[PDB]
This record gives C-alpha cells, structure tokens and sequence, in this order.
C-alpha cells in the first residue's frame, strides 16, 4: 500500500482482548477442581457413601427401633471438550523476511492463546450446564 | 437510544431467525411508541431518570482503551465520556436528579511554533508589513457527575459558544409525526351499537339524533380548541376529475392471466323481430347450458370478513368506488349479435351511477 | 348519482353519501436531544491553516482554510442520541384540505365549463385555492394572506375507505394503506418487497386473517394507489407537500446487509422533505438542507390523536379530565395513543 | 490431546481434553427458578387447525364432494395445503412472505355440549373434560387407565 | 461470542377457552342492572347465544 | 391425550422431581407455524403445568362491548350480563401484557 | 486498520468443532474543511504603505 510518513501513534495503543480467568469467577467456589492428568485413560470410577441414621429411643406400644446404616454408590459420569485451529500453508512455509517471521510468530501465538483461553472459559460453561440439568425447581 | 437499548438485550449474538426478528421488531415498536419524549412526561418522579441514564451510559460499550495522558478527576479517577445538554436540561438534571463528584477537572493542554507561520505569511503576500505583522495538565472548572457506576462530564455549552452569534445551536432538531384519523366511519354491527347506560345523552324530541351516522369529526388544535372536519372539506379533493382516470388501470389489468366465464351478465343482444314468446323461450333453453360455473355476482350474501378474505378473487377486480370491473368479450360491439361469438375474454368496467351500485359488503 | 358534481351537491347539502374517508396529517415538533459519546469516539486529524489572497470591493479578503479529518474509531457504536423534551410545537394542529386542482396533467372532462364551475365551487369552503385567473407557465402558487395566526398551517390529504371498516383497527397505531410494508419484514428472498406491497392472494402480514382493510388504496392500481403513488407522479406539478406521499412510495432499498443494520442506519435524522419558512407547507424546497429526524415514518405507521364524533361527548362534565367513553350509541371517541399523551394540556 | 489433518489450503488441528464431573450430594445442592419475562416469542394470535394435512382416513365416496369440501375450507383459513395436492409428499403448506409478529400459535377445537358447567372453565381445568394423567405414582400402575377411561 | 448463553430458558404454557357455550338455567341469565346495556331494536341481541 | 409412561425409581418423589425439569423440545422453533418437533432438536425447554396435564384460561371476552370500562383505567369487571360471559384471567400472566 | 479477535467457547456434543474468527475492518478517512470571512478596508493598506 502507498507509503507515507506513517509515524507510530507515539503513545496511542490498542489491546486485542480481555482474558478470562476461572478462579476469578465467583462460581469457582461451587466446584472443587483437582488435577488428574491420567483422566483420558481411566476406565470407571465410583465414590463411597457410608451414613449412620440417628435413632432416639421411644418407650411405649411401638416396635423396637434398631440402629441401621445406609450405603450409597455413584457413577463417574464424564464428558469431553474439543476445539479447532487452522494454519495456512504460507505461514508454516515462513516458519519452516525476518519481519514476516516476527509478525507470524505473533499471529500463531494470538490464535493459540485464543484457543486455550476458550477451552478454559468453556469449562465454566460446562459446569453451569450440568448444575442446571441437576437442579429441580 | 430508543432503538439501540433493547438491541443489546434481546439480541443474543445476531443472525436471529425470522421469528426472533419479528418479536424484536414488535418490541421496538412498543418501546418507541412509549419512551420517546420520556423526560418531559415523566419529570415528577426523579428516580427513573437516573435509572435509565445509568442504562444508556452502560449500554453503548467502550471504544479502544488508549490512555497515556487524559482528562481525569482531582481524586485521579479517569474520566470516560461526555454528555451534552442545554441550559434547561442542565438545570433540571443538576437540581436533584444527579449528584456531583467533582467541581473541576484535570485536563491535558498539549497534543505553537507552527501556528505563528500564518501571521508571518499573512502580510507577506499583501504588503511590506511582514516585519510588522508579528512585531502536563491543568485544573479547569467543569461539571463532573456519576451516573450508574461511571463518571462523565455533563455540560450545556451555550454561553461559552453559540451565544450572540448568527449560527443556531444544534440538538434542537425537529420531529415529524404522522397522525391518522378516521372521519366519516360507521359501525355496521348493531351488536356493537350498544349503550353504556340508558340515559347518557338524550334530548326532548321523540327520535334520538344520534342513531344517524356521523357527518364529521372534532379535535383539538395547537392550543386545544375544538375544531371541525366535515365532508365539505373532503369535497376539495374527492370532487376532482382524478376519480375518472381508470384508463391506465384498464391497461394494467388487461395484462394478467384471465380465465373464461359465463357472459350472462355482460352480453347485450338485439330484438329478433318476434312476439317475445319465442324469444324468451329460446333464451330459456339457451340459458340452460350457458352456465358453465357459479356466476361471480351471486354471493352478495357474504359479509365483510370472508369478502375481504384473500380467497375471494373479486378483490383484485375491486379497485375504485366509482366503477365495477368485470370480464367481457373482446372485439365485440355492444349491442352484439345474439349468438355470443368466440372471443378472447378481456376486462372491462362499468359506472357506479348510484351509490347503491356498490356491493352490499361495503 | 355518484358523479363528482352530484357528489358535490350532496357534500355541500349536508347529506351523507355511502362513502367514508381516512385522513392523514404530518405535523412537526420542536424538541431537544440528549447525547453521550464515550471517551475516544472520534479521531480528529488537524492539518495546516492557509491564507487565501482574494480582492474585496472596498478592500481585501484574507480567507483562512484548514483541512480537518474525522474518523470514527469505534468497532461498534460509540455514541447515542435521544429526543429529550418539548419546545413549543413549530406547527399547528392544522385542518386544511389538500385541494387536488393544484395538479395539471390528468385527463380532463368533456366540457370545460363544468370543470370551471367545479373549481369555483371548491374555491369556497377552503383556506387554500389556486388564484382564479389561472396562472399559466408556473407553479400555481396560492395567493398569500395577512399575518399567520397560530403557526405554519398543516395540510391533510384524504383517502377513500368503506363506511364499515373495523373501528378497532384505528383505536391503536395503524397504517392508512390498510396493510403493512417495508423491507423490515424479510429474511428469505430479495424481490419479495413487491409481494409485501401488493400481493392480495396472501393475507396481510400485520393481520394474518384478511387481505387488507381498504381494498381501495391497497391494490397495484387501486384508486388510492393510482391517486397517491410517488412513481405515478400525478401531483408532481402541485407545489404543496404531501403528508401521504411517503406512505405509498415503495422505498428503494439494497439487500447487501441484513435488516437490522440498515434499520439502525436509516433510523437517524434524514434530510427533511418539508418546507419550513413557508406558511402553507410546500413541497421540499430545492436546495434546502436542514436536519430533521423522522421516527415512525420509516415504520410505515401512523398515530391516532385525540378525537370524538360529538363535542359534549368529547369531555366529561366533571370540571377536570376529558371524556373517557368509547362509543355511546353509534358515535365514537378515540383515546389518544400517540406518545403525545401526558403533554399538550387541554 | 492433539489430532491433526491437512486442510483445504493448509493444515487443521483439533485439541481435545476429557472431563469428569460427579455429584457429591446426599440430597440436592442446586435449585433453579424462573424470575422475569421478555417479549414473547410466539404471539397471542388465532390459527384454525386443518386436518387435511394428514391422509389415511376413510374418505368420502364421491371424490367431487371431498375436493369441494377441501376447496371451500381453504377459504377462511390462512394455512392450507398446496392446491394441486401432490401425491406421496410432505403436504407442506405454501410458505408465505416475511412474517410479522413471531410464531403463529396453532389452535385446535374440541366438540362439546352447548351447555356445560361454565364454572369448570372459571379456573384451572382439563380439556379432556376428565381430570387424568399420571398424577404421581399410585400403589398399582393399572389404576391410571381406569382413571382416564 | 456466537454461543447462546444459558439461563434464557423458555417455558411452554397451554391455554383453554370456551367457544359458544350457553347457560342452561333461566335464573342464570340475570343482569346486574336493568337499564345498563341496550340497543335501538325492541328485542335485545343479548339473549342471542 | 396420550397416557404417560413410568419406568423405575419406585419413589414418586424423585420422579416428580426429575421429569419436572426441562424436557427436550416438543414443538418446532424457527418455523412460523409450529410444525412437529423437528428431528434432532436439542433445546432445554421447561414445561410447568404440562406434565401436570393442565392449561389456563386467559382473559377472554364474548363481546368487546363489555371487555373494557370507560373510565380511562381498569378493564371490564362484569361477569355475566344477560347471556354473554367473561373469564377473568386466572393464568400466571395476569401482571403483564398492557392494552 | 483494525484487527479484532473474537473469543469462543470450547464445546462438545453432536456439534463439530468451530473455528476461531478474525475480522479485519478498515475505514477510509473522511476529509473536510471550514473557513470564515475576514475583510480589510483599503485605507488600511494605504496606511501600511
């Protein structure tokens, strides 16, 4: 494009985005997060519940009440997340002049940052989605 | 505002389907019809004004977030916008509606050697007077206010500028309003001709002079004085020659896919030199097979509704209160030979001489 | 007999022929507007002033000229306007018939004399008429009178409509044509605007239960259409503004963008189509450029003002608020539904 | 996890990672409630239900009568089957032009005596004319058919 | 973003109206006032179902 | 009209709790005529009073004569005049939809 | 020249992955000017001589 005196705005800049963060969300307390890198290779998980029910003696013409327990088992119901990331042949050609390399490392980095942050964010979406579907009125 | 504000609320992301767009359009209908001169009508109740100023300021997103040196509060808070008014708007807003955070602002002053070239080059082109022609922030008082949860300058610049100058001040633009008004209508249904109470508006004569259809309408003028619209006013346009300009209408209507029909109502024959006994009898058996379908001009028992329903074809042939349109043989002089000749069926019109020539649905 | 002269006989007699009219009136209002515009809404390039050496009659004229560039550096929308308050309305709630004799070019009558009598008859009963000696080679400008009484008088063109139309339709904001239009009702095709305009085989979109309310101003060559269409330019020679003009001209539109974007774009103040400094509301004066906002005019919608069929009916005998009844026996009253509701005291 | 392919002009990647969510709640930990209202999607319109959009029932003998009945019922109703009545098709009614005020709410009719207890309509009622439905689970599941037949 | 936010869930409601029902009982065809509603004819179009 | 079905979880409580939440869509969305549930529809649509098999009467009027009151305010309140009738709105939607 | 990026959400279910979207908006600079009147009488020139 026709050249000029251009002159960088000499102070005036713009940002691209505003990055979102999980623990900054007030909802982060509703969920106990925990790392578990070997999740993709899991087979089936369960959790145990033992519960003791309180009993208060009642004297009179009623059947004798005896102490009892209860046991509860649950499933490890699991989902997945996916995303996409398209790269042109010219860019990989460039990374396979130096100013173009500088602008490109920049482009690819922008795209990957975006994809990762999306992944995260969407985590809260999935969490909220499950809470609604398990919440009665 | 009246359009933009609901947009950011009811539009989730864009590309809303037909039904969502229709619902949104209706919502904007209602929103504009209600809240368009909203301050003047709702001036007595202060809270809502603040309520929706908070909406408008936090309803327009930001722009690019450049800031290296910029206007700011004495406390140091970064100012972010400006709201312009007039003197009256200034006074009523600052009376008790809003609250002031600060009475003056910190302002950038830089952004003058080059401007002096104008004075030195001024007399240079005229005379020898060139040698004689020339021979960080600041605290400035300004109005700052907090609306909703945000800061804004609020100014009514009318004394500093635009005062005692031939140029008029903007923001006092004009608004067009299209008033629609029924004038000589009548409710057909006697079921709708009900009285709210028996003795509402009665007279001393035996017959009520209110059963009669209205002949005019009344309404308030600029200063609210009752005024008159009557049919005599309509005479200035409805009596013109333009009512009889159906020529181009016939031109246009002749170019559509037209199907054949019985000619019992358009064909005119001549006397066959007889005693009318043989004539009508022969016409009688002729009329036995002359009817290939239901004639169009038989269902006058229909009421307004199904009549104006799109199913009735007759509507596309109802065009002018002064005429009727119909299908007739082409290339035939009237009166014509009694045997109806084969012809390409065209469209013709007849005069509604009597007002009663209008079909009874109307 | 329904002929125009006989019609005039009944009209100036007091008799009611079996026909009714819907009337329209375009009226202006002097407002105040409010605006907010964020912080960095406009990038404003300043150039260099320069002086121009021009000779004046008694002296010299140093005209200064400066280049200045403005660019909206906003990704979306960064400023908002909003109508704020009433100043005194610039015009009046006028009631003046739109005489059609101001247009020449239509098919004349067989006899000139009857036309002349018609023009002379309609000369009475109106505050506006063409001057009798028939100004030829000109715009047929009406003769002015003495000082204006109560502001720029308004004109009201008329439309025929059947005597029995559902009054409930007029009780709210509605359309004089009898059927909605405008590209606003789209989403599928492009050359469908005409279908919205004139298709009577498919029902009215606003009322999906009937074709249209008035079959006399809704058809491809209806009387109203043939009489009021902008393309039909029947009234082109007439110098007075048409309040009804915008409502039957199919507005030119492009389908490049979606409905929402151009809806937003065209909603802002377009150049006015009316004459202000005049006193009888001529057409838009050539070379005139003043900014007037036109809401509810691109909506193809109109508003019903306060009105009544009977005077004493129009108010309630309480030394207070006005009337509130709708229909008593056969007459009717329309509660005002325009936004001009809690203003203009009575 | 990464999974790559060639693209139309370049390359395309997909990144997938699993998740496992489990409710550690003995009872209930979450409640939802509607709060407020927006502009309704559909309208409060009127729409006559047409039975001609389905076939199969025993038809009238003289086909002319059936066709005339369909033709005359086409009038007075907005939606209708397309005129030529294509055979072995979806019988989709002709689409109209741009719509106006949201989804048009379909309305059906039920025959019922001229004089019924109108008070039954003065509150919450059941169009079947007989309170029915599962209405929780009783002791025996066979009750419901007895309830509503 | 181009994803629909949850919590804008929609609710379906069914509605019933009577069509032309008529009250059987004669004593149920009672008016609160005598000269409340009238027309021009001698016989009111109000007993009409 | 079609009778419902029940499968398991003999406790009525946690059933009536579970199907009470938003079942999948039952009617078409993007059409303007409410076609059948288009196959593959995935929308989280709650139906109160529906599994309960219930409908509500809106504000309905046998004639516009008695629909309103001529006092610039409330609408009609008369119930039965001679043979016509009003059903005052019993639906949950009695606080919206201005006239 | 503005380059704007749009955040997205990692999702799942019976939907293929969606691609992140760039948008490159450009607006042309609009040029304008204003001027004002300023006259000087002849005798002033006479005195400047």
């Amino acid at each position: 494009l026709y050249s000029a005196q251009f002159d960088i705005l000499l102070g005036t800049y713009c940002n691209t985005l505003n990055f979102v963060r999980f623990l900054e969300l007030g909802l982060s307390v509703a969920c106990i997060c925990t790392k578990f890198p070997e999740l993709a290779y899991v087979r089936d998980g369960v959790i145990q519940f033992e519960v003791q029910q309180p009993m208060i003696a009642r004297d009179g013409p009623h059947p004798v009440d005896q102490p009892v327990h209860n046991y509860m088992v649950k499933r490890i119901h699991k989902r997945s997340l996916s995303a996409a990331f398209a790269i042109a042949s010219e860019a990989l050609s460039l990374l396979s002049d130096s100013s173009l390399r500088i602008r490109a490392i920049q482009q690819m980095a922008r795209n990957l940052r975006t994809v990762l942050d999306s992944f995260e964010r969407g985590t809260a979406d999935q969490l909220l989605g499950v809470l609604l579907e398990k919440a009665p009125p | 505002l009246s359009l933009l504000s609901p947009i950011n609320k009811f539009q989730p992301e864009g590309h809303l389907n037909r039904v969502a767009r229709a619902a949104l359009l209706s919502d904007l209908k209602r929103r504009v019809c209600a809240d368009m001169f909203f301050m003047t009508r709702h001036a007595r109740e202060p809270r809502l004004i603040s309520a929706y100023l908070s909406d408008m300021v936090s309803c327009t997103q930001p722009s690019v977030m450049v800031s290296r040196i910029t206007h700011t509060n004495t406390r140091g808070r970064q100012v972010d916008g400006v709201l312009v008014t007039t003197a009256t708007l200034k006074r009523q807003l600052l009376q008790g509606i809003l609250q002031i955070d600060d009475t003056a602002a910190d302002v950038p002053v830089t952004y003058v050697l080059n401007g002096a070239n104008l004075v030195t080059a001024l007399v240079m082109g005229k005379a020898v007077r060139s040698l004689d022609d020339v021979g960080v922030n600041a605290r400035v008082p300004a109005d700052l206010v907090i609306v909703g949860d945000k800061l804004v300058f609020l100014e009514a610049l009318e004394r500093r500028v635009y005062q005692a100058t031939r140029v008029a001040y903007p923001l006092i633009g004009n608004i067009d309003i299209t008033f629609i008004m029924p004038m000589g209508v009548f409710q057909a249904n006697s079921m709708d001709r009900y009285t709210r109470h028996a003795g509402d508006f009665s007279t001393v004569s035996e017959q009520d002079p209110r059963q009669f259809p209205p002949q005019g309408i009344f309404f308030y003028n600029k200063d609210g004085i009752l005024t008159q619209l009557t049919l005599r006013d309509a005479m200035g346009t409805i009596c013109h020659s333009s009512l009889l300009d159906v020529e181009a209408t016939l031109v246009a209507l002749r170019q559509q896919h037209l199907d054949r029909q019985c000619y019992f109502g358009v064909y005119v024959a001549e006397g066959t030199e007889d005693t009318l006994d043989v004539q009508m009898g022969r016409f009688m058996e002729t009329w036995a097979d002359m009817m290939p379908h239901h004639p169009h001009w038989v269902n006058e028992h229909l009421t307004i509704l199904q009549f104006i329903a799109p199913s009735n074809p007759r509507l596309r042939f109802e065009l002018n209160p002064a005429f009727d349109f119909f299908v007739a043989p082409g290339d035939v002089d009237l009166p014509g030979p009694q045997r109806p000749p084969e012809a390409m069926p065209t469209v013709n019109a007849t005069l509604r001489i009597i007002n009663g020539n209008i079909p009874v649905p109307l | 007999k329904f002929t125009p002269i006989s019609l005039t006989h009944q009209l100036r007699t007091g008799f009611h022929p079996g026909i009714a009219f819907t009337v329209v009136r375009q009226d202006r209002f002097a407002t105040e507007q409010l605006l907010y515009a964020e912080r960095a809404s406009e990038s404003y390039f300043v150039g260099q002033i320069q002086v121009h050496h021009h000779d004046a009659i008694g002296g010299v004229n140093f005209t200064l000229t400066q280049p200045r560039a403005h660019v909206d550096l906003g990704v979306g929308y960064t400023a908002v306007c909003a109508t704020a308050a009433l100043r005194c309305p610039l015009t009046d709630m006028g009631n003046t018939a739109q005489n059609l004799f101001f247009s020449r070019g239509g098919v004349p009558m067989l006899h000139d004399n009857v036309t002349e009598s018609l023009r002379r008859i309609t000369a009475s009963g109106g505050r506006l008429n063409p001057t009798e000696p028939l100004p030829i080679f000109g715009g047929l400008r009406p003769a002015t009178s003495a000082g204006i009484a109560r502001g720029q008088a308004s004109v009201c063109e008329f439309v025929a409509m059947p005597v029995s139309t559902d009054l409930q339709y007029f009780r709210t904001a509605c359309n004089p044509r009898g059927r909605a239009s405008g590209m606003l009702y789209m989403g599928d095709r492009d050359a469908d605007i005409e279908a919205i305009m004139f298709d009577h085989t498919q029902s009215d979109v606003a009322y999906t239960d009937r074709a249209t309310l008035n079959p006399w101003a809704s058809q491809k060559h209806s009387y109203g259409d043939r009489l009021y269409n902008g393309t039909y330019n029947l009234t082109g020679a007439s110098p007075i503004y048409s309040p009804c003009f915008k409502f039957f001209t199919p507005a030119e539109v492009n389908t490049n963008c979606n409905t929402l974007d151009r809806l937003l774009m065209e909603a802002k103040a377009v150049a006015s189509q009316s004459s202000t400094d005049t006193e009888y509301q001529f057409k838009r004066p050539p070379g005139s450029t003043e900014m007037t906002q036109d809401p509810c005019g691109l909506f193809q919608e109109a508003y019903p003002p306060l009105c009544s069929s009977d005077a004493a009916m129009l108010r309630t005998a309480h030394a207070g608020e006005t009337g509130a009844d709708e229909v008593h026996l056969a007459q009717y009253l329309i509660r005002d539904a325009s936004p001009l509701r809690g203003c203009l005291p009575l």
